[PDB]
RNA sequence: AAAUGGAUUUAAAUCUCCUUAUUUAGAGGAAGGAGAAGUCGUAACAAGGUUUCCGUAGGUGAACCUGCGGAAGGAUCAU
RNA sequence: UAUCUGGUUGAUCCUGCCAGUAUUAUAUGCUGAUGUUAAAGAUUAAGCCAUGCAUGUGUAAGUAUAAAGACCAAGUAGGAUGAAACUGCGGACGGCUCAUUAUAACAGUAAUAGUUUCUUUGGUUACAAGGAUAGCUUUGUGAAUGAUAAAGAUAAUACUUGAGACAAUUCAUUCAAGUGAGUUAGGAUGCCACGACAAUUGUAGACAAGUAACCAAUGAGAAUUUCUGAUCUAUCAAUCAGUUGGUAGUAUCGAGGACUACCAAGAUUAUAACGGAUAACGAGGAAUUGGGGUUCGACAUCGGAGAGGGAGCUUUACAGAUGGCUACCACUUCUAAGGAAGGCAGCAGGCGCGUAAAUUACCCACUUUCGAAUUGAAGAGGUAGUGACGACACAUAUUGGAGGGCAAGUCUGGUGCCAGCAGCCGCGGUAAUUCCAGCUCCAAUAGUGUAUAUUAAAGUUGCUGUGAUUAAAACGCUCGUAGUUGAAUUAAUUACUUUGAAUAAAAUAAGGUGUUUAAAGCAAAACAUUAUGUUAAUGAAUAUUCAAGCAUGGGACAAUGC
RNA sequence: UGUAAGUUAGCAAGAAAGAGUAGCUCUGGUGAUUAUCGAAUCAGAACUUUAAAGGUUAGGGG
């Protein structure tokens, strides 16, 4: 099968390698499984020494760490927007490390709403700051100090967040992720 | 090129100035393999197919008595000495005998004109002792 | 190589095959001593050349180095007990002065022929190789024994052998 | 190429026969940080080993000096 | 070589155990443990050859089998157990006690005990880690883990271990002013004082230590095993003390 | 969860072109060596009977001859 | 032993080769009283194989109403013991061969802060549940394989569930101490997956025994990787396009163009790249050497690779396993003609091949490996058989030769440039010192001739160390890059040099020791009339050792300084 | 992609020889004006089928 080994390939001199020896397991390489996205199907994959890894072959749903807020919510995935290596990838919702990917915030506009008495995905929210169990006000005056980027909040109003894939799919059988912030979700929204 | 750095030109010239030696060289390259009817092997062996017989040189004169010989591992067929004194009698004919060669001379030895080969048996216990 | 024990000459035949001032000598010590052939003084003179190349070594050394001293020493220690140089002479230049004779008259069957147990250098060869002589505990019948200076003393003829 | 320089180290190899040296080069691939910048062609190097970084890049920069120019600055 | 190799010719075995080259075409492996390859004396190696106890290896299995064999302070009953440095032997049926030490000849010496020195034992620690839920634990050259030793017990310490108990007694830092048994390389079985430690940025430390007689020789810290503070031990060392007698005394004694 | 259908991965095996290397057949042509005291000459060694030789060009049964320019290893160390 | 001699001439001095000489190792002719030790189908064909064996394993301990327990023995949950079977472990070690392989592998060195099992060793974390399966019984098929089909039951330390209460995985954020050096071992927060310490065994040999994960050791191990080091060849001068680098991913135990997408045009080379040859596995080492060297190393030990040729995979901790499987090619065998298995480069043995290489033996008693274990297996290993490959000691007879080299007959009979001898010069044309014989003696001697090849001789390959006017050989001449070599001079590295570190043995040298001596072996004693003691007896310091790598003192001679 | 002998060194040469090509849904490269506007051309990827220059035009080769 697929080899990693480097008896195959040539000389930084450009002269070919002639052969000793057959291929060996220890060079062993396995088919890649392209996460696609749909109802959950993994399998178990037994690798040397006998340790199990777990090939995620579909995938829909996954954890999502939004990092300002140090919350993490699992959330159903719907789309790849941008995957940064190959543009079939954003096709073929392949899901990989790096993907850009559209996930729907509503267990964090949830936990928004419960944690803090407001909700993002209100088109007043700025306005909503100004006007006012009732120990709420004293956490409403985090916000007048700390701000959100515009993107996340059209992404929460459109039912879309932006989230990068953090995981390795098709070795630990999840999707691991984290909602884009200030500088890393302004480079993403130009590309696309 | 004396001098304390210069060992690229005094090794690169003993392996350029070492061809020229008529014995090392014909005991490199590959004609031992192709040119000699024998080979590595000191003895061959092969069936007579002719007696034969060959004059002498000219400080000389008398007849040699040989052999003419196809051996089984190659297929040439060569020239060979049936040793000392009346022994072209003790070989018949199509039969297996034992070459050994003769030693050496400017290049040829034994029955003087092109003969290098000398038979030590006749499938017997050696044209010596029969 | 292809066993694991060691196998070891100890004896060289000589370059010219032919010289009649050689020939000369070695029938020489050969009726002096009553060998068998030329091999057993071949195997002496191989015997000498051994330590007359180790002396030869450790005298070109400085005369106080730690490596000439410890080898130097037992050289000479082992040649006095073995009777061939003697104990007067103490300095590692007078093992290369020795002779071919010096380690022939320490085997045993000039031992024995000059203790007067044999009448004749050949008579003692046959006399050790019948059992008849036992050298202090322990008979012999190797005539190429060479003796020690402790156990020279201790040559005797045997005691009724079965 | 693109964060990497090729180094050359000039030695000597000794053959016992002839009782003297002769010169030998051996060209090794290294990384070079964007920390050097005023790093070009024939400057001296020194290198340290690390992990292997491609199929031939096994060395880092570590510290680099100026010398004599040759009217072609090749910087990195 | 598709897996780990069982066997161990007789040729490739270690030097320091003398085994006759034509006794036969094989060497007993020791089996993993607390000690490596060649740093370890097999079981069977000792009684056979060491204390004439057996006269082969089915003799061997008899003595081992029958319970009747101790290291350390627990009792073993594996022919190929690995004992090494200063790890106790104990047969209670023959009433002895011994510590397997290195000497100045590099090699393997039984420095025999009494009842009371054989409870306990040294042990080099070897690396010290804090392990998780911040629980402090030592490795010694036994391959021991200890759990929470005191905060002074460094890597290149020595400790003094009760082998009733398995606790703490007595532990010696690694200054310049302490005795020395070196296990490692020319020097295995040399006793000396700590007198220099000079230590390089990039590759090794090499340590300059003086013999008891005024003799001085060098060795890397990997070898540096710490006996005793102030040129005094706390074990008993072997006939030669660790001092070597250069090349002739050992001559001329053998001589005589 | 077995037969079974499909698409990749690794691909034996076989066929067709093309290349390289080794061995080997061939009418005929041009060579070399050895032998047989074969036929024709006398080229060289003496000033070898036209001093010999080198490069080049031409010619001739054959050695070789002739033209141009060199050399002495010349038969001149000399007017 | 730091050695030469015969041959160009009427004679002389040279160059120069041919021949002689000695030694290794393969074959072979003749011959052969012993003891010790010892190689032995590698060379040509990694060609083909009949037959026999080479891997199995049971303690008190996982399961045993065998209709097994007259065999100790008795027996109401199964008495000791227990065949077969399930389960566990092993056959990934060992054994053979050298085809492939030219910076590939291998050796020394260094890294893994870039991976990591198995075994063994230290630790850390319900008064008991559920089905069905073999040996067993019963019915059978096929010519047949280590072929197999139905039904009926029955166990678990087999397969599951389940209380007994954390551990390690991924991701996001954060506080940070050993180490030369780490957002590092570690702690905290939030989250997902996983989830226990047998629902276990000895009534006898309370104490064992067993188990699941997680740390550390074994592990200077395995695997990758760093620096230096390989034979010949230029009638091989240019080579390379996953090729060189970057970013993101994928795959793997893991780094990595190992693979993919995009981007750039790079990488090697006269200091020999890329090609070609090897009758090339690499090393420790072996033969021969005054010094320097030359040649060999399939094969004791270490590393690599392979099982007729490729390829693909299963089990498992470890295999791209072949005394495992699947497919294609080439073979081989049984057959009831329907079909079936097999891989001696394992130990014996056969055919073929060649100059060229041994018994179809006995046993696990030594060394040691495996296993459920003090016991069972082992063509590993040991013993015996053939054995003039070799080495040592030792009786009293063969082999080659008698012109010179080269020690030895101008003895007698035949032979008549014929037969023939002759390594070389040569002798033989009837008076042979050389042919063929008889006698004699020359050399070695249980060995001695021949042939081929290595080494010395060879200062006929030259560093030590050659020759170039005429013997062979100074480019027609000048310029010219790499290369080599470079005037005197001064009160940070490299190179050189001195000590070490660390580094497998066997082998070489060398220390001790009466294997009868010797080659050997690493043992036996010298006496203590010996248990007693020296004695806790020896292990040669055993030194090497070059080319690289590490540390140290010196800076004369050199290079880069800058 | 690959291409020989021969040669007047220009050629032979479209040598010879092999592979690809359809439909549909997409992706990317090549600019102008200062976000808007525009050109046919090239490369690549999934899927489908009756597997694609051939309706017409259109070299047989050595």
């Amino acid at each position: 099968g697929i080899t990693r080994d480097s008896r195959h390939k040539r000389r930084a001199t450009g002269g070919k390698k002639n052969s000793m020896q057959k291929k060996k397991k220890n060079t062993m390489g396995r088919q890649p499984a392209n996460t696609r996205l749909g109802a959950i199907r993994v399998h178990d994959v037994r690798c040397r020494y006998g340790i199990i890894k777990r090939r995620a072959l579909r995938l829909e749903n996954g954890n999502f760490s939004w990092a300002s807020q140090s919350i993490t919510k699992g959330t159903k995935i719907l789309n790849v927007v941008y995957n940064a290596s190959d543009n079939d990838f954003v096709r073929t919702n392949t899901l990989v490390k790096g993907a850009i990917i559209e996930i729907d915030p509503a267990p964090f506009r949830l936990w928004f709403l419960k944690f803090y008495g407001k909700d993002i995905a209100s088109t007043d929210y700025y306005k909503s700051l100004e006007s006012a169990q009732k120990k709420y006000a004293k956490k409403l005056e985090v916000l007048k100090n700390m701000k959100f980027d515009e993107a996340l909040l059209e992404g929460f109003q459109s039912g879309r967040v932006l989230a990068c894939i953090s995981s390795r799919p098709g070795q630990t059988g999840s999707v691991e992720g984290y909602i884009l912030e200030g500088k890393e979700l302004d480079f993403y929204s130009k590309k696309i | 090129a004396r001098g304390l750095h210069a060992a690229r030109k005094m090794l690169a010239q003993r392996r350029a100035n070492k061809w020229a030696d008529k014995e090392w060289k014909k005991g490199k390259l590959v004609t031992r393999y192709k040119c000699n009817p024998l080979g590595t092997a000191s003895h061959a062996k092969g069936l007579v197919q002719e007696k034969l017989g060959i004059e002498t040189k000219q400080p000389n004169s008398g007849i040699r008595k040989c052999v003419r010989v196809r051996l089984l591992k190659n297929g040439k067929k060569i020239t060979a000495f049936v040793p000392r004194d009346g022994s072209l009698n003790y070989v018949n004919e199509n039969d297996e005998v034992l070459i050994s060669g003769f030693g050496r001379r400017g290049h040829a030895v034994g029955d003087i004109p092109g003969v290098r080969f000398k038979v030590v048996c006749v499938a017997g216990v050696s044209l010596w002792g029969l | 190589g292809r066993c694991l024990r060691n196998h070891s000459i100890t004896y060289k035949t000589p370059k010219v095959p032919y010289e009649r001032e050689r020939f000369d000598a070695e029938l020489k010590l050969v009726g002096q001593f009553g060998l068998k052939n030329k091999k057993e003084i071949q195997r002496v003179h191989y015997m000498l050349g051994h330590m007359r190349t180790i002396a030869k070594v450790m005298l070109m050394k400085d005369a106080k180095d730690p490596k000439r001293l410890l080898e130097g020493a037992a050289l000479l220690r082992r040649l006095h007990n073995l009777g061939i140089l003697p104990r007067d002479q103490n300095k590692l230049e007078f093992v290369l002065a020795l002779k071919e004779e010096n380690l022939l008259e320490r085997r045993l069957q000039t031992l024995v022929y000059r203790k007067g147990f044999a009448k004749s250098i050949h008579h003692a060869r046959v006399l050790i190789r019948g059992k008849m002589i036992k050298v202090g505990k322990q008979v012999v019948d190797v005539p190429s024994f060479l003796v020690r200076v402790e156990s020279e003393p201790l040559i005797q003829l045997a005691d009724n052998t079965p | 190429m693109k964060r990497t320089i090729i180094v050359r180290r000039d030695y000597f190899h000794y053959v016992s026969k002839y009782q003297r040296y002769e010169k030998r080069h051996k060209n090794i691939a290294v990384h070079c940080s964007p920390a050097f910048r005023q790093l070009k062609e024939g400057d001296h190097v020194v290198i340290g080993q690390c992990r292997p970084l491609s199929k031939t890049v096994r060395f880092n920069v570590l510290k680099f000096t100026s010398r004599g120019t040759g009217d072609k600055k090749q910087f990195a | 070589a598709r897996g780990p190799r069982h066997h161990l010719k007789r040729l490739n075995a270690p030097h320091h155990w003398m085994l006759s080259k034509l006794g036969g075409t094989f060497a007993p492996k020791p089996s993993h443990g607390p000690h490596g390859m060649k740093e370890c004396l097999p079981l069977i190696l000792i009684l056979r050859n060491r204390l004439n106890y057996a006269l082969n290896g089915r003799e061997v299995t008899m003595i081992v089998k029958n319970r009747t064999i101790k290291i350390d302070g627990k009792i073993r009953t594996d022919t190929r157990y690995p004992v090494g440095f200063m790890d106790v032997l104990s047969i209670p049926r023959t009433k002895e006690n011994f510590r397997l030490m290195y000497n100045t000849k590099r090699r393997f010496c039984l420095v025999p005990l009494t009842a009371e020195q054989a409870k306990f034992k040294l042990c080099k620690i070897e690396k010290r880690v804090l392990g998780t839920g911040a629980i402090p634990y030592i490795v010694t050259h036994d391959g021991r883990t200890i759990r929470y030793p005191h905060p002074e017990l460094q890597a290149n310490d020595t400790i003094k271990l009760n082998l009733e108990t398995g606790k703490i007694v007595d532990f010696v830092k690694f200054d310049i002013g302490n005795t020395a048994m070196m296990i490692g390389g020319n020097g295995m079985g040399r006793v000396g004082v700590i007198v220099k430690r000079e230590v390089h940025p990039g590759s090794f430390e090499i340590v300059h230590i003086k013999d008891a007689k005024g003799n001085t020789f060098t060795t890397r810290l990997n070898n540096v095993f710490v006996i005793g503070k102030g040129t005094e031990t706390l074990v008993n060392l072997p006939l030669d003390k660790g001092i070597k007698k250069p090349l002739l005394q050992q001559v001329n004694e053998t001589i005589k």
